[PDB]
């Protein structure tokens, strides 16, 4: 039971970046997967969420229309496509499994730093 | 949109003392879907309490959650050296998840 | 991962019993625990549910007010207190861990039989009416049969007429005696275990449900009725 | 010659109620008095009996321990105290004078409705399984259907196997997810209101009763079962 | 003429339970009262008897030393005390009046179920193999669930002697075992092959899974 | 590398017995030791297990609460205390060293027998498939003569108590329909149901009460 | 698109009958035409086929050599000549157009009943044996029943034993008379409509099929046999 995260780094404003999260140890295809970010020195902030086919994917207002969450159940992988990046997107981004009433965010990725600067 | 307000912002305590942390929601938290997380410097958040009062597997008994509606409390009965960190509350009762701003136990 | 049940047994109507379920192999204090029952030769029926502190306990409408679900997380034990028991509560009761989207009822107790009965049964004389329904027209003959499982001593058998929303009306008693005010077109006959009610020529007011009734012992019984429509 | 009833009404499970029957026109002190009830759309059923000075009261096995018949000859009144009520007590209750060989139940009260309910009308999702029985041979395919009266949100539907005398086993949950240890010959499918359990090639150990189960709300319901023989 | 029974239920092995039977409608003071039980899917079996006192009480060997039958004629009640219960005591217990030449068991209680209870089933095939020296013996062991780590063993047992390890870990031939013995398979289907039978190889063969905390054996194949 | 067993014998029901197994040729201090039993003419059945300290002892429910497994590593001996014995505990008990992935039960003791300790009724046929209106003829054959013809027949419907049909071989009980009739004497008795009704489809038992140890037949299913 | 069938009826065994089927709405000259029959209370059974005049007509083994299928394309008519009829030919016969990969039997005639019989409105004496099977052991008693639909005059009823691959052997005649060489453990009884064969103590050589047989009229009939295993 773990989430293996990858991606991130330093890119210029207006650039693009893709984050990946590889799951193991549970039935990923049925799990709701969320992305959470944390600006330097700040608190936790929900970013996006994805569920089963037939459910609505959701985005925070700060990323709606620029970020795209997606999943490939055959590879047990979660993605976050980050476009039109701004200095306000600088944060450590976490992927997390959402268990709702059975454990909230009970499994977290280790997080990857995304810095937006020129 | 449910705003979570933690208090106090900072708690300075010694090992062996009790830590009492408070989370107040601007609205009632449906089903008491409120969680507590511990985060150490440079590490990912780690679940302590969910469903307001359920202690996650592997979490020591000295951590306990209580409360309902808009008033929730996390209690650490006897602080150990490894307990000094920042603590966040988190409501997942609606489609717009929100976090408290954290309480640093120092 | 296991659920060890105990309790149950044979109890009298109105009595009390407590069921217990001891869990091991998983974090019981976090798990939602339900009780499910199954009447003899019937299907599964949810009874009650309990979860974390801060959540509502839930009951089925049949048991709301009579049953109490509880848990002691210090003993990893689930309890069901069953009060005001009636023969409809007779069933095998299962404790079960509820995993929702992570396994539904993925762990079950073995089940324990709870039987609520006062000693039946029994010696009761069974009355069987035939046919269940008769479709006839005014002027025609209606012939109704009542068969007893044992001989009805003194031929103490009665016939009643019941129209919708009204109390039953005595037609025949002592097998053949037509009650006062009953038209002569009604007549009863038979003896021992074979009795018949005859309506010689049906009138439009004669279309109703008819019951036979034996009162030859301390346990009075009725037939299930014949509808004449 | 009259019996005037009073009482009854709507009560919740586990509650109490007292019925009364005031007699006039006959020597009530000599008469044996009975209570008779009738469930909605059911037949007549004897409840209790009481007689003279040497109080020798009788009860039906369903109510023994919960009901108390009594009489006050100074007020010419018959009473029925009903405790530990359950939905199975829902019926119209009649008081009646018992005349035995001189008229059986020759005088009846008008009847009063007693309804025992906690507010049950039905928001619950009804699951209908088909067919009720399937006769097949080893090696053949069994296709079982589960139909819900309302859409099952998130496809929270499970399938269980039950052999005689044993607890149910989880086979499928979340409509299509095969539980741990379930052979691949079991498979579930469907969404909304139409669900199917398929056993690709029957084995001799696969002959059992199969139940579907929806857990998409707070009133969990089960299908009524399909027997594969 | 009633017998009103009560008691029973589900208890752990070695536990205790008391059964009672309350009589009415006959002179209980004089009646011979018996207890009879019926295991699930089994026949009727007599348990105990009590009479006038006069009381030479009788028990079956299955229950003698652990069960206690008694009666209190002042309450018209029959009792059966069940101590040190075991899984083989699981049955429906009936109280019954014994009338001998005037009705045998003419009145029965309703009966109450007593269950003393709380895995991986191994099925071997065929049940029997009749073969000659030099011929091939092929044995199958089919598990109800996958045997993790292929922790399945085969033992041979000759009459009156202890079992002997032939193969363990599905494929490992034990020390001193002739090469004509061979095991194979994985998951739920395992096979033991005796390539060319010797006259000393005619015995009962058991498969054995040790992949969990509840070890189980197959029911054995007799090779004659 | 040996396991020397001792104990056993013939015991009354409810009695007690202790078993011991002395090891040599291996480091008994560390070995997992199990008990396995085998009922007369049956398969192998695991009973109990014990291992190093800081580990759980295990029992089967057939023995849980009555048996005690123990070990004294200073004497290289394994013990099994068996209390409150019942006729179903009769079996040959084996001690065995458990090597898991290194040999399973690779060493066995020789085994010791523990044994804890009339007229047999045989019914025929075991099953009868008939339709309403047909005749059912049931047989009960006793291993010895039934004195005074004290033989009874009972009817049992599923989930219900047995019901007296006939006693004294031929005496039909009160309230029993005349279509039931019994016959025979000595060692061969017969129950005949002349014209079947659908409520007569049930299991039927014969029963002898002519002695101290009453016995029943094993039942015939009429379906 | 229609097939108008005609013919059939009730005929004597060994007689002749011709069926016709007149087509409209399609190019009959190009179509393959089949006959299909259905015995009373049985399934469909193919009978015959005809195609273009460069192919061969086909028949089922049941009818080959007695029936002749033919066609007159100038009248769009299909024929079935039925000669040497037997009671086994009793069935409803359908004409049908065969479209193969383009519709199988897509057009059917309505069917005509052909009954081949020489009897009157009365039925033969039907013998019903029970049970169909008896599983017993050596030394046990076997009781076999034979019930007749009508009374068997003079008790002219016989019992036979048949072992696999062998001719039947007479056991009992005149209901109770034991045949020569038959062991005394075989005995028959009964009269009128109720007969019984009893084997007092079964031996291993007694396991066989047993038939009853009535010879009280000109139409001999047998029971369907009881197998003793």
């Amino acid at each position: 039971v773990q989430l293996v995260e990858s991606g991130g780094g330093l890119v210029q404003p207006g650039g693009s970046l893709r984050l990946s999260c590889a799951a193991s140890g549970f039935t990923f295809r049925n799990s709701a997967m969320h992305w959470v970010r944390q600006a330097p020195g700040k608190g936790l902030e929900w970013v996006s969420s994805i569920w089963y086919s037939g459910s609505n994917t959701y985005y925070a207002d700060s990323v709606k229309g620029r970020f795209t969450i997606s999943r490939d159940n055959s590879k047990n992988t979660l993605y976050l496509q980050m476009n039109s990046l701004t200095a306000e997107d600088t944060a450590v981004y976490y992927c997390a499994r959402f268990a709702g009433g059975w454990g909230a965010y009970d499994v977290w990725g280790q997080g990857t730093l995304v810095t937006v600067s020129s | 949109d449910i705003v979570l307000t933690q208090s106090p912002a900072t708690l300075s305590l010694s090992p062996g003392e009790r830590a009492t942390l408070s989370c107040r929601a601007s609205q009632s938290v449906s089903s008491n879907y409120l969680a507590w997380y511990q985060q150490k410097p440079g590490q990912a958040p780690r679940l302590l309490i969910y469903d307001s009062s359920s202690r996650a597997t592997g979490v020591p008994a000295r951590f306990s959650g209580s409360g309902s509606g808009t008033d929730f409390t996390l209690t650490i009965s006897s602080l150990e050296p490894e307990d000094f960190a920042v603590y966040y509350c988190h409501q997942y009762s609606d489609i717009s998840p929100t976090f408290g701003q954290g309480t640093k136990v120092e | 991962v296991q659920l060890v049940e105990s309790g149950g047994g044979l109890v009298q109507p109105g009595g009390s019993l407590r069921l217990s379920c001891a869990a091991s192999g998983f974090t019981f204090r976090n798990s939602a625990m339900h009780w499910v029952r199954q009447a003899p030769g019937k299907g599964l029926e949810w009874v009650s549910s309990i979860w974390y502190s801060g959540s509502n306990t839930y009951y089925a409408d049949s048991v709301k007010g009579r049953f109490t679900i509880s848990r002691d997380n210090s003993k990893n034990t689930l309890y069901l207190q069953m009060n005001s028991l009636t023969a409809e509560d007779t069933a095998v009761y299962y404790c079960a861990r509820f995993a929702g989207g992570w396994g539904a009822y993925d762990v079950w107790g073995q089940g324990t039989l709870v039987t609520v009965s006062s000693g039946g049964g029994g010696s009761d004389i069974v009355l069987t009416q035939s046919p269940a329904t008769l479709s006839l027209s005014p002027g025609e003959r209606a012939t109704l049969s009542c068969r007893a499982s044992q001989s009805v001593s003194s031929n103490y058998l009665a016939w009643y007429q019941q129209k919708p929303g009204q109390a039953p009306r005595l037609l025949i008693y002592d097998s053949s005696s037509r009650a006062t005010g009953v038209p002569a077109r009604f007549s009863g006959s038979g003896s021992g275990t074979d009795f018949t009610l005859t309506i010689s020529s049906l009138e439009p007011e004669d279309f109703a449900v008819y019951y036979c009734h034996q009162y030859s012992d301390i346990s009075p019984t009725f037939g299930q009725g014949t509808k004449v429509e």
